[PDB]
């Protein structure tokens, strides 16, 4: 009901892959579920951002032991 | 000369009249057995008015470039 909507009465941080995955999954029946699963994991990512922190774990690490 | 049974024919008649009223009730049974646990239409199952899933979310400060198919 308040879903979608910000601090500042607006558009959330994460809306548009929510509104992606939401449109996929209207196109798609309970079988056909499973090609949303990119878009759920984009959701997650922009909420959670796991991969971005893993990525710079890696980048850190190459600039912290390759070097010292 | 009292004895007045039912012949054979009219039972097994009868008899396959009752048979078939099971087999036709047994057939009903698997027909909504599989009728639910059938997967549903969005109106159906959430709201037959607004039967579009997608959210449209906050409408303050709006910014092009948000929306997202």
């Amino acid at each position: 009901t308040a879903a979608g909507i910000s601090l500042t009465g607006g558009r959330n941080r994460c809306f548009s892959e929510w509104q992606s995955f939401m449109h996929c999954t209207a196109k798609t029946d309970a079988k056909s579920r499973a090609q949303c699963l990119p878009n759920f994991e984009d959701y997650m990512e922009c909420l959670h951002h796991t991969k971005e922190k893993a990525r710079l774990r890696e980048i850190e690490s190459v600039l912290k032991q390759k070097k010292e | 000369t009292f004895f007045h049974p039912k012949s054979r024919e009219d039972i097994l008649n009868e008899e396959a009249k009752i048979v078939q009223a099971l087999n036709n009730q047994r057939e009903l049974t698997i027909k909504m057995h599989e009728l639910k646990r059938e997967e549903k239409d969005y109106a159906h199952s959430y709201s037959p008015l607004f039967s579009d899933p997608v959210p449209q979310g906050g409408s303050i400060g709006k910014a092009p470039g948000s929306s997202r198919e």
